[PDB]
């Protein structure tokens, strides 16, 4: 299948057409994505098969064919952009100042843009292009408004 | 069963449009990785 560094679209057929379930990440030889996409169930690229490898349920990431390879941090300062990847639309850069989501365990990046539940598995980019999270995972707030987690992995 | 489609290139456009706010909200996450409002 194609290898090719990049982001993706995540299809199935198993409803009417041909419907985008969520977005991931290409690098290194690994896609990257949100497990509440894929449910950690195996993906077809072209006639080559894409493999689980690694997932948690809690920080909702998967990876197939190798270990989780992105390990880019929001540094707590300088705007970011989501590349956000709509169902039927063309991949489109939204530049943004994240917001912060205060847990018991730490705090965490937040970016407060609205998109389809498809676009799940979305890159979010430092200055440098490298990726610092994914979108897809977070809450409805006071407004009815919806706001994701920077979702990050370890690496190893 | 699920396939992948190349979208584009991970690139930072100079000059893209910007947008979106940026609140500090408390919060909780649950063992099934879903995050709520801790008011
Ligand atoms: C209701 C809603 C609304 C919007 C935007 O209007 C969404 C945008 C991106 C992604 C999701 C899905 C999402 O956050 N989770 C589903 C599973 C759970 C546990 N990981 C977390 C959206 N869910």
């Amino acid at each position: 299948g194609e290898t090719t560094d990049g982001v993706y679209r995540v299809m199935t057929r198993r409803l009417l057409g041909s419907t985008q379930v969520g977005v991931g990440v290409m690098q290194e030889g690994v896609f990257h994505t949100m497990w509440h996409v894929t449910k950690g169930a195996a993906l077809r690229s072209g006639e080559g098969r894409l493999d689980p490898y690694w997932g948690d349920v809690k920080q909702d990431l998967v990876s197939y064919c190798g270990p989780w390879k992105l390990d880019a941090a929001w540094d707590g300062l300088s705007e970011v952009q989501l590349l956000a990847v709509p169902p039927g639309e063309r991949a489109k850069n939204i530049q943004t100042l994240p917001g912060i989501f205060k847990t018991k365990d730490g705090d965490i990046g937040a970016v407060a843009l609205d998109y389809p539940a498809g676009t799940s598995g979305s890159p979010i980019l430092d200055k440098c292009g490298r990726v610092i999270g994914l979108y897809g995972n977070g809450v409805v707030i006071k407004n009815g408004s919806y706001v994701s987690a920077i979702t990050q992995g370890k690496r190893e | 069963d699920m396939y992948i489609e190349r979208a584009g290139d991970i690139t930072w456009e100079k000059d893209a449009e910007v947008t979106g706010n940026s609140p500090r909200l408390d919060v909780a996450l649950d063992e099934s990785g879903d995050f709520s409002l801790v008011e």
